[PDB]
């Protein structure tokens, strides 16, 4: 069961375009949220007022060669008020149970593929107990002389 | 020299005193001891401080 | 201090943000 | 202050001086179980052993030769013509 | 003295956590890249564990100053180099959403609401509220689960002593 | 040894215990719960972020 | 034989004046500001807040590790387990003295992440101080701006107390959540 | 004890050792005796 | 406090060694001379730096013996207590006559007279402890202490310090 269960946790496959294509995927649409969180370090430039504020400006090449400290703001606490105590804001938070609610959909879809996935691990409980049914040489190969492949088994002359 | 050898340094104001390996003593018999030569003139040398000492 | 320099990516040809429906007059 | 190996004046030749002190010194240093660099044909003399490391050059030891102002130009005993 | 203080109270706490998630996204992002060989599953949950924390600080100090910045809402003046290059001013100071709203609407829709009012709605509220509450009866159900606690024979050498001498 | 061995099954445990627990009661979060009274201490205000709890909890929980 | 440093001060003859060590930033001859490399550059003193140190050691047993293993080719509670099993690997072992400070600095430390660390250098190494108070400053947690210049008596006239008590702000604000 | 002390120096830490004739170690207290100082210096300070 | 220090140290290889695993032999021997060692003049050299890039230099020739000599010019860091210096650590022993403070490397001991007067001695104790009025101080409390003075002592300094001052004591 462990080194069975250890399988599944070795990434690994034999997939020609399968495999290929589906970790492009993994390249391009993590890259995206990666260049998205530079907007965020470009915020930081977005600071200026401060010589600390220049160290996180420098962030950007581009800040490198666009030298102001360039934005400024004013006071509507007002609007802060409008966006809590809207007639909207009360419905968004209905946009909350409604994301939340299809998250709860993803969750139990997962959750079931999950004990029938243990039960691919079942063939294995009963690989288990064919062994069970049925020399204690221990080895070790590949080299290295630490870690590496170690195992272990019986022989013939002795 | 300023660090090693000042003038003041030339007269005698204070005397260092050498240990027993520099005048050796032997303990023979009870009755005969025998001291080195500069164990006898440092004793002199004491004994006329300890007197001038007294007089001033 | 946080790592060493700051990660440049800086981006104009991405997806869009601005929209438009005032052109005409 | 070190003369560098392209600038050494001093003899190419080992010194009588230089050949007593290295057979010596190596002599010593075999005698106090220091590892030989060269096959003993059946010696057991650490100055014969000596003698053998110098003949075939194999004494891993350097000359620091100095000069009377204090500077120094160090010589291999590999690198010294011993027509001594 | 001339110009303002204008805002950024908190924009530094802000850029700190805006910077750990860019800081951990943009490592995962450059072995991302090297799909050659992928780091060890151990190793990119550590990496992809930390840095999805990193966006869980960096949400939360988003709302900490919540009010604060939708209020501050500044848009940018500056220098007129700024001005050329121009679009980088558009996209540095814009916000938006991207393809993203879209399933965000999905999920709006996949609700059951949508226009039909305030009354209705509350009750909606309170029926959620009934939800969390029927959800205590989960605080019930692990009481029962009810786990939870705290965590010679002889002398060696006076034997010998006494095989060679016969002292006992 | 085998001491040793055991205590890290009872941590996971103890982690498998503390979780399920979690996505039942961030469920009462995730699917927003804005009180009237101001004691109760859960925040779910900013757009994005409130409903990124959501996208965080289904991968973390 | 014993250690030797680039302070290369020939004392002919002329023995002591060996004025004492005291927090009047009068350090040994030693742990003086002018220091020079092995490279003969005049380069600055290097001070260690007990965390810019836990890191620095780590570090180099993490790299020596690996040379250690090349050359043989042809949570806090949890990092101590970690780096007890490191000095098993790189130290002597004889060597008790790295095993009690690498224990300390673990139990001490202000600062966790490296990113921390590096913050807490830039913020400080800012103000002008001497690289002992910028240490000191760095190791001991300080509320009021009288509480550190109290303990760091050199400090005195040496910041403002409000411009400290601002530091020490964004020093809390760094700490690590242990 | 492994202790070292040049009290008067104070010097509990620059402390060397050497091998001389004890004739010497004898000349050298003689001479100091005599008020005469015969320091000695494992360094070097004038060149040439 | 805590330095990183440029030190060197001359080693003395015999010849049997001048194979090609001397810079290894002699990395070695470095640090097994120079690490966990205590000197007055550098305090407590704990870890030596960049073992990758350790200069072994030229090894001179000690003429009428066959070794090599070589100062291995390295970087470790260093603690190096003073007297004023306030620091941080967990008390070790206590007993009628004070308490020692464990700082890092070194052990810093507390005088029952170089504390306030409030705190006072409890033989009746498992383990002896320090009593005030609201504070306890025993075996396993950390404390803040001024270092009053210290004593170069073999493979070790030792300090003795107060804890009667305004900020010190127990954390």
């Amino acid at each position: 069961n462990e080194n069975g269960e250890t399988d599944d946790n070795i990434e690994t496959v034999m997939t020609q375009e399968q495999f290929v294509k589906r970790r492009r995927d993994m390249l391009e649409h993590i890259n995206l949220a990666m260049n998205e969180s530079s907007l965020a370090l470009e915020f930081v430039s977005l600071l200026l007022s401060s010589v600390k504020e220049s160290t996180g400006m420098s962030s950007m090449s581009p800040f490198l060669r666009k030298v102001v400290k360039p934005s400024s703001l004013n006071s509507d606490k007002i609007p802060y008020v409008a966006p809590t105590k809207k007639e909207y804001i009360e419905l968004d938070i209905l946009n909350k149970g409604w994301k939340l609610q299809s998250l709860n959909e993803s969750k139990d879809l997962l959750r079931a593929s999950f004990n029938k996935l243990s039960s691919i691990l079942q063939n294995e409980h009963d690989y288990w107990n064919k062994i069970m049914q049925s020399v204690i040489f221990k080895i070790r190969d590949r080299t290295s002389g630490q870690k590496l492949l170690a195992i272990k088994y019986g022989y013939e002359d002795s | 020299n300023e660090v090693f050898s000042r003038p003041e340094w030339m007269i005698l104001t204070c005397l260092p005193v050498p240990p027993p390996p520099v005048r050796p003593s032997i303990s023979f018999n009870e009755s005969q001891r025998g001291e080195d030569d500069l164990t006898f003139k440092l004793a002199d040398i004491l004994k006329a401080n300890i007197s001038l000492e007294t007089l001033e | 201090p946080s790592y060493s320099p700051t990660s440049p990516s800086y981006s104009p040809t991405s997806p869009s943000y601005s929209p438009t429906s005032p052109s005409y007059s | 202050k070190a003369i560098p190996k392209d600038q050494r004046a001093t003899t190419p030749y080992m010194t009588k001086y230089e050949r007593a002190r290295i057979l010596g010194t190596r002599a010593l240093q075999i005698s106090m179980n220091a590892p030989v660099f060269v096959d003993l044909e059946g010696e057991t003399d650490p100055l014969r052993i000596a003698m053998k490391e110098l003949a075939e050059k194999k004494i891993p030891l350097v000359i620091r030769r100095y000069l009377p102002d204090g500077s120094f130009e160090d010589w291999s005993v590999e690198e010294l013509i011993v027509d001594l | 003295f001339d110009f303002n203080g204008v805002p950024g109270q908190a924009l530094d706490a802000v850029r700190m956590r805006l910077a750990q998630l860019t800081h951990s996204l943009r490592r995962i992002r450059d072995e991302m890249s090297k799909a050659e060989l992928p780091q060890w599953y151990t190793l990119q949950s550590q990496l992809n564990v930390t840095l999805s924390q990193l966006v869980s600080v960096t949400s939360t100090l988003q709302h900490f100053q919540e009010t604060l910045d939708s209020t501050v809402v500044y848009p940018l003046p500056k220098f007129p180099t700024t001005s050329h290059e121009s679009l980088v001013t558009t996209l540095l100071r814009k916000k938006n959403i991207p393809e993203v709203d879209e399933w965000m609407k999905y999920v709006r829709e996949t609700s059951g609401v949508t226009t039909a009012l305030l009354k209705d709605e509350e009750i909606e509220k309170l029926l959620q509220q009934d939800r969390e509450i029927t959800n205590w009866a989960r605080t019930t159900f692990r009481n029962e689960y009810g786990k939870h606690d705290f965590k010679k024979p002889f002398n060696v050498d006076d034997v010998l002593k006494f095989t060679f001498t016969g002292e006992k | 040894m085998s001491n040793q061995a055991l205590y890290e099954k009872l941590e996971q445990t103890r982690t498998i215990l503390s979780v399920k627990l979690a996505e039942l009661i961030n469920m009462t979060t995730i699917a927003d719960r804005n009180d009237d009274d101001e004691g109760s201490f859960a925040q779910e205000n900013s757009e994005l972020a409130v409903a990124t709890t959501s996208v965080m909890m289904v991968n973390n929980q | 034989v014993s250690t030797s440093t680039f302070q290369t001060r020939r004392r002919r003859l002329k023995k002591v004046e060996e004025e004492e060590n005291a927090a009047t930033l009068q350090l040994g001859q030693e742990f003086q500001l002018k220091q020079i490399n092995h490279q003969g550059e005049e380069e600055e003193l290097i001070a260690l807040n007990l965390s810019e140190a836990r890191l620095v050691i780590k570090e180099a047993l993490v790299e020596r590790r690996r040379a250690f293993k090349r050359s043989q080719k042809k949570t806090r509670e949890k990092e101590l387990e970690s780096i007890d099993v490191l000095l098993e690997q790189t130290t002597g072992g004889n060597n008790k003295d790295l095993k009690n400070t690498m224990q300390y600095l673990t139990n001490f430390s202000r600062f966790r992440d490296q990113e921390t660390v590096g913050a807490v250098i830039q913020l400080l190494k800012s103000t002008g101080l001497h690289p002992f108070e910028v240490a000191q400053l760095g190791s001991l947690a300080c509320d009021t701006a009288d509480e550190a210049k109290t303990l760091i008596p050199s400090l005195n006239n040496k910041i403002s107390d409000d411009e400290l008590e601002r530091i020490l702000k964004e020093l809390s604000n760094l700490e690590t959540l242990y | 004890h492994n202790q070292f002390e040049c009290k008067g120096c104070d010097n509990k830490i620059d402390i060397y050792q050497i091998h001389i004739p004890y004739a010497a170690k004898l000349l050298f207290q003689e001479l100091m005796a005599m008020n005469i100082t015969p320091r000695l210096y494992t360094d070097r300070s004038r060149d040439f | 406090m805590f330095f990183i220090k440029d030190l060197s140290l001359n080693i003395t290889l015999h010849p049997s060694f001048f194979g090609p695993r001397m810079k290894q032999y002699l990395k070695t021997k470095l640090l097994e001379e120079v690490e966990g060692s205590c000197t007055g003049k550098f305090g407590y050299i704990l870890c030596v730096l960049d073992y990758d890039n350790i200069d072994i230099q030229r090894g001179r020739i000690l003429p009428t013996d066959g070794s090599a000599e070589f100062n291995v010019k390295y970087r470790a860091v260093v603690f190096k207590p003073f007297k004023g210096e306030v620091v941080d650590g967990t008390v070790v022993s206590c007993s009628q006559h004070g308490f020692e403070v464990q700082v890092g490397p070194m052990k810093v001991f507390v005088t029952k007279h170089l504390m306030p007067q409030d705190l006072t001695f409890n033989a009746g104790s498992n383990p002896p402890s320090y009593q005030s009025s609201e504070d306890v101080i025993t075996i396993k409390s950390r404390i803040r202490v001024k270092i009053e003075g210290c004593i170069s002592q073999v493979s070790s300094i030792h300090a003795i310090g107060s804890i009667k001052e305004d900020y010190l004591g127990a954390i």
